């Protein structure tokens, strides 16, 4: 299988910062990894496929990067909405694969 | 209006059949994929298995020969079946709508699944 | 043909089924033959000797 590795654990920020998120795959997985924001308490949403397209109505302050292993994931100007756990999840091989998670919260 | 809706079953006693239903609104059950995501308390998601758009069942590697599910395309809803419930299967359950988009790499093209909707939530405690 | 063809199956009538390219993935590179060009080239040599007689 394919171990995805999401690292800080915990990265905290104020309100109208940037934040870059890292999720580290074992093999090359492409560009096939999606990310998704769970709210505490709430269900997960999809925030960005294939690493780089924004989801409908995602704001453009998200953004994503990378094709090969380290792919990443940018916030910029913060809001209370955004400090929530985010996973890394890929889509190459049938024995699919999350995240560790990252909580994202205010400093 | 397009959402995916699932309600709980209640607490069930160990060493049973988990019953799972998604109900999907707003669009269909063809086209797509449909699977299940869970989530222990405290910890990250786990995949448990999706049925593809051809009618094909992935399942995950760690539930060995316990994983069953089916689709209600009449009703349009997807099942979830697990059996021989053990402690360590309290989380909650997730049905999601794995889409395929087609993404084109230099020569290639691949159809890309992004569980593109999920539900609300089902809290499965066994005791 | 480089492609991973997807057939379909439509039941236009009873027990007829019509097979259909429902999708196309994969290498969408252009069905093409490849003929070795030494392997030809001395073909055609030993073609044109045979045809100037
Ligand atoms: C060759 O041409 C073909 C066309 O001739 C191409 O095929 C088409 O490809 C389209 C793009 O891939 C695809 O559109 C997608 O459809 C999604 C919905 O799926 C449909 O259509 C299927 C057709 O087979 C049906 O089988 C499904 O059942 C479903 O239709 C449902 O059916 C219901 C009846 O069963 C209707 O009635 C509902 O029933 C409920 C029952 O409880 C309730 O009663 C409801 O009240 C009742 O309305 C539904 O009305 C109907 N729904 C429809 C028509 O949508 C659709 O979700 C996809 O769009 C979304 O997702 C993408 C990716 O994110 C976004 O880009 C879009 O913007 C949109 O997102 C938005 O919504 C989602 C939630 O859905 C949000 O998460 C998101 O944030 C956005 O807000 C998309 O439209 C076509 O369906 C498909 N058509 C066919 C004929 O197959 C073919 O690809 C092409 N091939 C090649 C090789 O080029
Ligand atoms: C090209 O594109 C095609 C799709 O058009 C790809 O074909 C599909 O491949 C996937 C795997 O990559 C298959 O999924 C698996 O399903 C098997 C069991 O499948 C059986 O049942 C299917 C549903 O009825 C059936 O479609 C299967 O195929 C037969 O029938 C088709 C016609 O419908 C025929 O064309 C075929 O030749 C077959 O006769 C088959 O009977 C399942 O065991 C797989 O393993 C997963 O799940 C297990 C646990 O169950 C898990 O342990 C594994 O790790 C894994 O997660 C998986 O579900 C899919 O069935 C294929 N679909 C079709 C239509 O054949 C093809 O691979 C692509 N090729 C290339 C070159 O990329
Ligand atoms: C044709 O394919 C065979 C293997 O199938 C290969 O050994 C050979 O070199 C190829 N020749 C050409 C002209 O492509």
């Amino acid at each position: 299988a394919i171990q995805l590795t999401q690292a800080p654990l915990t990265v905290s920020a104020s309100i109208g910062d940037t934040i870059t998120l890292t999720c580290r795959a074992s093999q090359d997985i492409s560009i096939w990894l999606s990310w998704y924001r769970q709210m505490p308490g709430k269900a997960p949403e999809l925030l960005i496929y294939a690493a780089s397209t924004l989801r409908g109505g995602v704001p453009s302050r998200f953004s994503g990067a990378r094709s090969g292993t380290d792919f990443s994931l940018k916030i910029k100007n913060l809001q209370p909405e955004d400090f929530a756990t985010y996973y890394c999840f890929q889509s190459d091989s049938y024995p699919r694969a999350f995240g560790q998670g990252t909580k994202v919260e205010i400093t | 209006q397009a959402r995916l809706q699932q309600w709980e079953g209640r607490p069930l006693k160990p060493a049973e059949t988990l019953s799972l239903t998604c109900g999907v609104h707003g669009v269909g059950l063809g086209g797509s994929g449909w699977g299940w995501i869970r989530q222990p308390p405290g910890q990250g998601l786990q995949w448990i298995g999706e049925i593809d758009h051809d009618g094909s069942h992935k399942h995950n590697p760690a539930l060995r020969s316990r994983l069953s599910m089916s689709l209600d395309t009449s009703r349009n809803q997807v099942s979830l079946r697990l059996t021989s419930v053990t402690a360590a299967d309290t989380a909650i359950y997730y049905c999601v709508r794995v889409y395929r988009e087609k993404f084109l790499i230099g020569e290639f093209l691949t159809d890309y699944r992004f569980m593109d909707m999920w539900g609300t939530g089902t809290t499965v405690i066994v005791s | 043909r480089p492609n991973n063809n997807t057939r379909k199956s439509i039941r236009i009538g009873p027990g007829q089924a019509f097979y259909a390219t429902g999708d196309i993935i994969g290498d969408i590179r252009q069905a093409h033959c490849n003929v070795s060009k030494a392997t030809w080239n001395e073909t055609l040599g030993k073609v044109v000797k045979q045809l100037r007689k």
